[PDB]
């Protein structure tokens, strides 16, 4: 249930002594190292051609956030603030009021993408699949406040990526 | 006309040093299961040009130098000695055909440590000075086995003439009578140019130089690398020379020197670094006793075989 | 002389190869039959001019022409 | 004469490249840099071992200077004397190395 | 000889990009000249290619359009130029284009 | 050249993690543990999960326990690749870094397939794992494991018999057994010094008594035996991963106590009790009965422990995090005496030190 | 004009050489260092873009702040930043370097590295992937591509 | 793959082929279509300066054979 690494007492017959001395004087293990490096010289490398080739992702991937809509145009967020109670970073700021037809809807849905730890507790705490953490990861900005999303930016990410987000949720929701 | 010959020596040295950096990054890339540079040029060929233009317009690092004069002279001396190590090299005819080209090269390579020493003292950092003293002691250490191995091999040549060393090897490569001298020579020239696994300047002296002069030290070091591979090629792997077609020798020694420079690139992507005492142990307690023993063997061996080479 | 030699070849083979190569370099020219030919080739290499002698009247072994039979010969150097 | 022209050309090319490296990026009008090391300000401690390996280099390089006429000395007619003195010089270099060994001179830079 | 098969694959890569002009076009825009089955094209001009004999990661790629939403993208290719319907397929979230 | 004293100054990544844990619930404080030993993410998840499940007096289902052991050994492969390749990269062997980070890249693809993030998964939770293994994942884990021994073999061909790698590691950083136990060392730091101790054998957790593996024991206490222990632990992790793939049971992946683990999303949208429990677990969180545990697991650096104090509420009252790297970097000063300055980078390498768990 | 064409072509030349030869000094602060080490790994391979792996901080062209910046190390970050030769750029990688992140309300964390150094590219994630960091590096290259140093110098 | 390093090696090999080819063609052009006279020793210099005097054009390489004797 255990083994002894490096507890080999070497042989002292003239065969093994001359083998070790030929290894010392003729550099056998150094040529073994050169052979392994030469072996990787003639291998096809593992380099994908980014941006033209992309690294493989799964439908569970947790990237850029997006507020979704029902298949009628109505937004799914019913202002229940579970995503900001569960948020380990307190990145989500929510303020709500009844809108002009009496629906429980948010007026403030902020996510600070520089507080966010991208762990997806908001999409798994959301009872109506409103906030999701979509598949976009290429959204680097040049300014800090461009990573401070309001409700307009998140609903635009939903409208921008819904054709992908709905298919990822369709592929994954029986594991959830 | 001779000035044209000096230009056709020294400008292609600079071009081959420029593209050796690309060959290093590519060969180290593919040996590391990745690619080297292939975006900046077609197959990466514009990477050294882009990098040279980048370094020459980067801000000067502006150090407080101890001596201004030696801070200027250390790149000057490094580049001048890096270029003058090529002029006795027979390929198949040298620029300066001299009777003592071997001893000239050993002398001008012995002078190369002053650039390291002056760059180390001309910086105000004591850490850079300690690193320079370590690098100078390393280089002057391995120059001992350079001199003695080189003498022992030239006991089969008859002279210090580098052009005679091609005539010496018309029946056999000189690595076949002298492969232990060849392998200790090869590791010793690997330790001359502060090259891995002997690069303790990268393991935790010219760090106070700006991007321009540091690039000049870097290109002088790679000119020394290409030159010592060409000198090892002429010294142990002497090609066939047809006097009516010299380009046969030129193509042949070029292929052998490229393989030997790639062998430097292939050593540096294969081994970890020595500790400083470990390569001191490698010189003084391993290479130098065998070097002295083989020097006795190559003194006494042309006498016991009646194979003393001609003086002329 | 037997266990000591295997011990030093097991621990320090670089030094054993050093003293072995140096010992062969010392002893082997005294035992080689070709050591004499090194001497005989080095003394037969004419760096200077063979300044001729005045024929006084009695020198039977000195030639008058280089292609004469008498004199030093180097057929051993051509044949070996 | 060709060699002096070659040395002057190499020194002139090196000085031209060094002048371009020290004066072309000086024309950048970037910014003045306010307030431009493992040891802070302590003096450099003298290492006895670095001086020892330098003097050992110097002495063995002198023994190399004695060994350098050997490709010419093999051409002599007094070959027994020449061979004896050549093996004696390389043997005295080896005795210098063995004494440097056994009196702990090759230590911590072995 | 199998070296001649290698040279024939290189020459049919030169042939398969529509000649030397298209070969150099994909060489300087893509740093890659290997030919692939055109899986599709979006409403911008991004051409999406397969080669299932390449290894996983190389087996799908995009040659980006030279103009998208008014910006000349002949040299300024961008990873965010992929529309979301091809972003599943190219990132291998599914097998289906 | 010698080293007379080594004073490591740390706190350069002290973020006050375990004070931030005191103001967040147990689920909310779970992703702080991914960020401590940031190359051993799911192992620290498992240690915190076992601490909370010990205080909650509940247990994971068997399939969740086998998933935790499978991904703990994948995590151990990740961490020992990081250990060996950066310890070689600092000495100068820079090439097996690039050779093994493709294998490490493929294991991050495994993490991303199973959780959605490549590093900080938040996948092993108190109660089980968050989500079940997607289809075709275990087949690809088998396809990884079928090839990975050859990668270890060519790593070991580049380093182990190399005389330069031996000279930098064989006489370097010798730790005796009594001073290893006295400095609070754990893992390979003990096992390189001859000490036959492994927490997966002695104080076993989830299903480690049902896997068969060996424990590599060094003989000299140096950098080289600890290197050989880490390489052989990659071998034995491949052995445990084969046993986990062959003995994976069917079933659920969370505990079926819906007052601890949240219900499925289909039944939360159908049942009243499930919606109430979903609400109260994702807003308040489950209450934990009051008590102090010290739950320690065998993380790939050593004994990773959590002294978790619950006051009876839905947030931790106290959560002390014992890291192996803290005691190892404390023992750095004894381990480097009489050595040279270039030996110290080998000694800092052979203690697998990641400063997130050192500093918290 | 003619000189406007000359400064346009010289801006194109020097911006080409500066974006095609970026040398990064990466602060390996925290978990984002692991993902930078994956952006140097064979799959993504920064070196094929001319982006070398671990240049020294006095010859580097861009400082990648990859991890959490604490109060104890913020003067060391500012020291390394001040010691960089110009043109120097700052990529902020990950949430803690961007805005404090998961340690934003901590007593010992600088709430974003932009309180310390001027930041050019903010790369979001925890950690952002090696592909996302490579996206940020290529966006930095595009930012260098549209620099107008000599055109504004000619128009001043 | 591994043949991607070969353009850089080809450029570097042409850059090493240039100096030897150039000095060979210059030694043929500057010496009357022949090799440069190697005069390492003073006898070789004596013969070379005798050639310079017997050519009549102040050039060592312009050779004079049996046409110069009667
Ligand atoms: C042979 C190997 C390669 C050699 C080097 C590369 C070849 C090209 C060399 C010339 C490149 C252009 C000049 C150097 C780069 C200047 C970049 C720069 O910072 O510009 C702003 C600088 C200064 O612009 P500035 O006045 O706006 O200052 C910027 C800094 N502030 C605002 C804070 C004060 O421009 C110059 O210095 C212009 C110098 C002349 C440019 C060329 C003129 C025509 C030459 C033909
Ligand atoms: C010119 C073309 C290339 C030439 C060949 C070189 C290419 C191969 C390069 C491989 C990569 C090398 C990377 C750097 C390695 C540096 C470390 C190293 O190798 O150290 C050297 C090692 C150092 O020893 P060591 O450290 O391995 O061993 C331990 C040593 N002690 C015990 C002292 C600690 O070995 C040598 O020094 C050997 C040098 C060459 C020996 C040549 C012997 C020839 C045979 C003589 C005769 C023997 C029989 C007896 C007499 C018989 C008479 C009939
Ligand atoms: C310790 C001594 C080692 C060398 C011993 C002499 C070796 C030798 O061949 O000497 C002949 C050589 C030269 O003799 P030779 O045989 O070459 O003489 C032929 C004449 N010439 C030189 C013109 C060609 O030296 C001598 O004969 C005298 C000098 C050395 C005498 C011994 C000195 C010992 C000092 C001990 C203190
Ligand atoms: C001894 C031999 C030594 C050899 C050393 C050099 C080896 C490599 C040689 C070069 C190989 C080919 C290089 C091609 C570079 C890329 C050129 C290119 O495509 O540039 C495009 C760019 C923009 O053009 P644009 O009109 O905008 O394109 C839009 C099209 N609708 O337009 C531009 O950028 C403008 C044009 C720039 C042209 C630069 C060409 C490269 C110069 C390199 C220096 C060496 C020259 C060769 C020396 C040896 C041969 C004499
Ligand atoms: C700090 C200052 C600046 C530092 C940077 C620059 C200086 C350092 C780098 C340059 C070093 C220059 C070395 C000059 C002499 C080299 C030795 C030499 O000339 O050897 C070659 C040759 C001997 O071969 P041989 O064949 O015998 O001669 C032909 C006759 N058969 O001999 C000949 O062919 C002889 C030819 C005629 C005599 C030539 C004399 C040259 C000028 C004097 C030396 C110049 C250097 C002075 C400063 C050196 C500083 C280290
Ligand atoms: C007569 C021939 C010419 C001799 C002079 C020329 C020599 C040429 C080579 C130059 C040698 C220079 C250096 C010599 C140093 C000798 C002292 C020495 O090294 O002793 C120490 C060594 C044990 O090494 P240690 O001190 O432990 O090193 C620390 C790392 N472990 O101790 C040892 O390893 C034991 C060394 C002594 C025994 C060696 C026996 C070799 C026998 C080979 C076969 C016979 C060859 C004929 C000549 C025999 C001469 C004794
Ligand atoms: C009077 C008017 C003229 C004034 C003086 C200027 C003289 C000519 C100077 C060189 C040419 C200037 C134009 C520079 C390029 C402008 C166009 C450009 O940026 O093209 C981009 C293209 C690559 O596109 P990229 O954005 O990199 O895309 C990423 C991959 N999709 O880029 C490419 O395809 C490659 C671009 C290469 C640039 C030219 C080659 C390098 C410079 C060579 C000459 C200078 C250096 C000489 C030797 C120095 C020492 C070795
Ligand atoms: C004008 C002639 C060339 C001048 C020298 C600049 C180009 C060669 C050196 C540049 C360089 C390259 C390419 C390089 O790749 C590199 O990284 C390994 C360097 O830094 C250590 C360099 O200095
Ligand atoms: S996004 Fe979901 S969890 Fe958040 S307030 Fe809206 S409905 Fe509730
Ligand atoms: S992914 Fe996590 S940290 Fe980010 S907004 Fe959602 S719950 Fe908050
Ligand atoms: S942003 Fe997050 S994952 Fe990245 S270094 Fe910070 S704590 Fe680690």
């Amino acid at each position: 249930t255990y083994k002894y690494v490096n507890l080999r007492e070497p042989s002292m017959d003239m065969k093994s002594v001359t083998d070790r001395a030929a290894q010392t004087l003729l550099w056998t293990e150094l040529i073994r190292g050169l052979g392994m490096t030469l072996s990787y010289l003639f291998r096809e490398p593992a380099t994908i051609n980014y941006p033209f080739e992309k690294g493989p992702l799964s439908p569970r991937f947790r990237g850029e956030h997006a507020l979704r809509r029902y298949p009628s145009g109505e937004e799914r967020c019913i202002a229940c603030k579970l995503c900001e109670a569960v948020c380990p970073a307190q990145a989500i700021t929510i303020e709500a009021e009844p809108r002009a037809d009496g629906s429980r809807r948010t007026t403030r849905y902020d996510i600070d993408m520089t507080k966010c730890i991208y762990c997806g507790f908001c999409q798994e705490a959301c009872p109506v699949d409103a906030i999701v953490e979509g598949p976009n990861f290429e959204f680097s900005t040049e300014t800090h406040e461009e990573l401070l999303y309001n409700k307009e930016k998140l609903l635009n990410n939903g409208d921008k990526w819904e054709a992908e987000i709905a298919a990822n949720i369709q592929a994954d929701y029986l594991y959830r | 006309m001779f000035m044209i010959n000096v230009l056709t020596l020294i400008i292609p040295i600079l071009l081959a040093v420029a593209f050796l950096t690309l060959v290093e990054r590519k060969v180290l890339g593919y040996m590391q299961f990745r690619k080297g540079p292939n975006v900046v040029g077609p197959y990466g060929l514009l990477q050294p040009i882009a990098d040279a233009i980048k370094l020459f317009i980067k801000e000067p690092l502006r150090p407080a130098t101890s001596s201004i004069s030696m801070f200027i002279l250390a790149p000057i001396l490094a580049l001048t000695l890096a270029l003058t190590m090529w002029i006795p090299l027979p390929m198949p005819y040298p620029l300066i055909n001299m009777n003592l080209g071997v001893l000239f090269m050993l002398a001008m390579s012995s002078l190369a440590v002053y650039s390291i020493l002056w760059s180390g003292w001309a910086s105000n950092s004591k850490y850079a000075l300690i690193g320079a003293l370590r690098a100078v002691a390393q280089t002057i250490s391995y120059e001992v086995t350079l001199a003695i191995i080189l003498l022992s091999v030239l006991l089969m040549n008859g002279s210090f003439t580098l052009s005679t060393l091609i005539i010496t090897q018309e029946q056999v490569w000189l690595i076949f009578p002298a492969w232990p001298l060849a392998m200790m020579w090869f590791i010793s020239t690997l330790a001359e140019t502060n090259r891995a696994p002997f690069d303790l300047t990268e393991g935790e002296f010219n760090v106070e130089y700006a991007a321009g002069p540091f690039a000049l030290f870097f290109m002088a070091e790679y000119a020394n690398i290409i030159m010592m591979n060409i000198f090892t090629t002429t010294l142990f792997l002497g090609a066939f020379h047809n006097p009516y077609m010299p380009e046969l020798y030129t193509i042949n020694f070029t292929i052998k020197s490229l393989l030997l420079s790639i062998t430097f690139l292939w050593i540096r992507a294969s081994y970890p670094r020595f500790r400083y005492d470990q390569l001191m142990h490698l010189l003084w307690k391993n290479f130098l006793p065998l070097t002295l023993a083989l020097c006795m063997w190559h003194v006494s061996l042309p006498i016991l075989l009646s194979s003393i080479p001609p003086q002329t | 002389v037997a266990a000591f030699l295997k011990n030093v070849w097991a621990k320090e083979p670089v030094l054993v190869a050093s003293f072995a190569i140096a010992g062969l370099a010392v002893i082997l020219p005294t035992l080689s039959p070709y050591t004499k030919y090194s001497l005989m080739i080095n003394r037969a290499t004419p760096y200077n001019y063979p300044v001729p002698l005045r024929d006084d009247g009695n020198m039977p072994d000195v030639p008058s022409h280089p292609q004469d039979p008498q004199g030093p010969s180097l057929e051993w150097l051509k044949r070996l | 004469m060709n060699l002096m022209i070659t040395l002057l050309t190499n020194f002139t090319l090196a000085t031209l490249l060094v002048t371009i490296a020290f004066w072309l990026p000086q024309l950048n009008v970037y910014s003045e840099k306010t307030s431009p090391d493992p040891m802070g300000s302590a003096r450099l401690p003298f290492s006895m071992k670095f001086f020892l390996v330098a003097i050992t280099f110097l002495l063995f390089d002198l023994e190399i200077a004695l060994l350098l006429p050997l490709p010419w000395a093999s051409q002599t007619t007094n070959l027994n004397t020449m061979l004896t003195m050549a093996l004696l010089l390389i043997f005295l270099l080896a005795v210098s190395l063995a004494y440097e060994w056994t009196q702990k001179g090759l230590e911590w830079t072995e | 000889m199998e070296l001649l098969q290698v040279l024939k694959r290189g020459l049919q890569q030169v042939s398969g990009h529509g000649g030397l002009r298209g070969y150099l076009r994909v060489l300087f825009r893509a740093n890659d000249v290997r030919v692939g089955t055109l899986v599709g094209e979006d409403k911008y001009g991004n051409k999406y290619y397969e080669d299932n004999k390449q290894f996983f990661g190389r087996h799908r790629w995009v040659i980006y359009t030279t103009e998208m939403n008014g910006k000349n993208t002949f040299w300024d290719v961008d990873g965010s130029m992929v529309p979301p319907e091809w972003h599943r397929w190219l990132h291998c979230m599914t097998d289906d284009p | 050249e010698m080293v007379r004293k080594c004073d490591p100054h740390i706190g350069l990544l002290h973020r006050g993690t375990e004070k931030l844990i005191e103001y967040k619930t147990y689920l909310q404080a779970l992703p702080y543990f991914d960020r401590l030993d940031y190359v051993s993410m799911m192992c620290n998840e498992q240690a915190y999960s076992l601490a909370v499940e010990k205080l909650l007096n509940i247990q994971p289902p068997p399939r969740a326990q086998w998933i935790r052991v499978l991904f703990g050994e994948i995590t151990r492969l990740l961490n020992h690749i990081m250990a060996v390749t950066t310890h070689a990269l600092d000495i100068g062997a820079m090439t097996p870094f690039f050779w093994m980070f493709e294998e490490r890249e493929k294991m991050f693809e495994f993490y991303e397939r199973v959780s959605g993030a490549r590093m900080h998964a938040a996948y092993v939770r108190p109660g089980g794992v968050h989500q079940d293994l997607p289809l075709g994942l275990m087949d690809d884990i088998y396809e990884f494991s079928k090839n990975f021994s050859l990668r270890i073999d060519e790593l070991e061909e580049m380093l182990t018999n190399n005389r330069i790698w031996r000279n930098r590691t064989v006489d370097i950083g010798v730790v005796t057994a009594e001073d290893a136990l006295n400095y609070g060392f754990s893992g390979v730091m003990l096992r390189g010094s001859g000490i036959q101790w492994d927490l997966r054998k002695t104080q076993p957790y989830d299903v480690y008594d049902q896997v068969e593996f060996d424990v590599p024991i060094g003989s000299r206490g140096d950098c080289y035996d600890r290197y050989l222990c880490r390489v052989e632990e990659m071998r034995q992790s491949i052995r445990i991963i084969s046993q986990c793939l062959n003995k994976m049971p069917p079933g659920e992946i969370k505990v079926d106590d819906a007052k601890v683990s949240p219900p499925k999303r289909a039944e939360m949208k159908t049942s009243m009790e499930s919606l109430i429990h979903h609400f109260k677990l994702y807003t308040e969180g489950y209450q934990v009965p009051p008590g102090a545990t010290y739950t320690a697991i065998e993380a790939p650096k050593g004994e990773f422990g959590v002294y978790l104090v619950s006051d009876g509420s839905s947030r931790p009252y106290r959560c002390k995090i014992k890291a192996p790297g803290f005691a190892h970097l404390a023992g750095l000063d004894k381990m480097s005496k009489g050595h040279m300055l270039a030996d110290v980078v080998a000694i800092i390498g052979t203690q697998d030190i990641v400063f997130g768990e050192v500093d918290r | 004009s003619r000189g406007e064409y000359v400064v346009a072509k010289l801006d194109d030349l020097i911006n080409w050489a500066r974006r095609s030869s970026l040398w990064p000094m990466t602060f390996g602060l925290a978990c984002c260092a692991v993902e930078m080490m994956h952006m140097a790994a064979p799959r993504y391979d920064m070196d094929r873009f001319g982006v070398v792996f671990r240049a020294s901080p006095r010859q580097s062209d861009v400082m990648i702040v990859a991890g959490t910046l604490t109060n104890k190390m913020a003067p060391a970050l500012r020291k390394v930043y001040d010691q960089m030769p110009e043109p120097r750029y700052v990529v902020s990688m990950g949430s803690c370097a961007n805005g404090g992140g998961y340690y934003h309300y901590s007593y010992s964390v600088v709430r974003g590295c932009d309180r310390i150094v001027p930041v050019d590219i903010y790369v979001p994630g925890c950690p952002p992937t090696a592909e996302a960091l490579l996206y940020g590096i290529l966006q930095l290259q595009k930012k260098i591509k549209r620099e107008k140093r000599l055109r504004i110098w000619y128009r001043r | 793959m591994w043949f991607e390093v070969l353009p850089g090696i080809a450029v570097m090999g042409v850059c090493l082929f240039i100096p030897g080819m150039a000095t060979a063609r210059i030694h043929r052009f500057s010496n009357g279509g022949r090799e440069k006279r190697v005069a390492h020793y003073s006898y070789q210099w004596y013969l070379m300066e005798r050639d310079r005097r017997v050519s009549g054009v102040n050039r060592y390489y312009v050779s004079k054979g049996l046409e110069n004797i009667d």
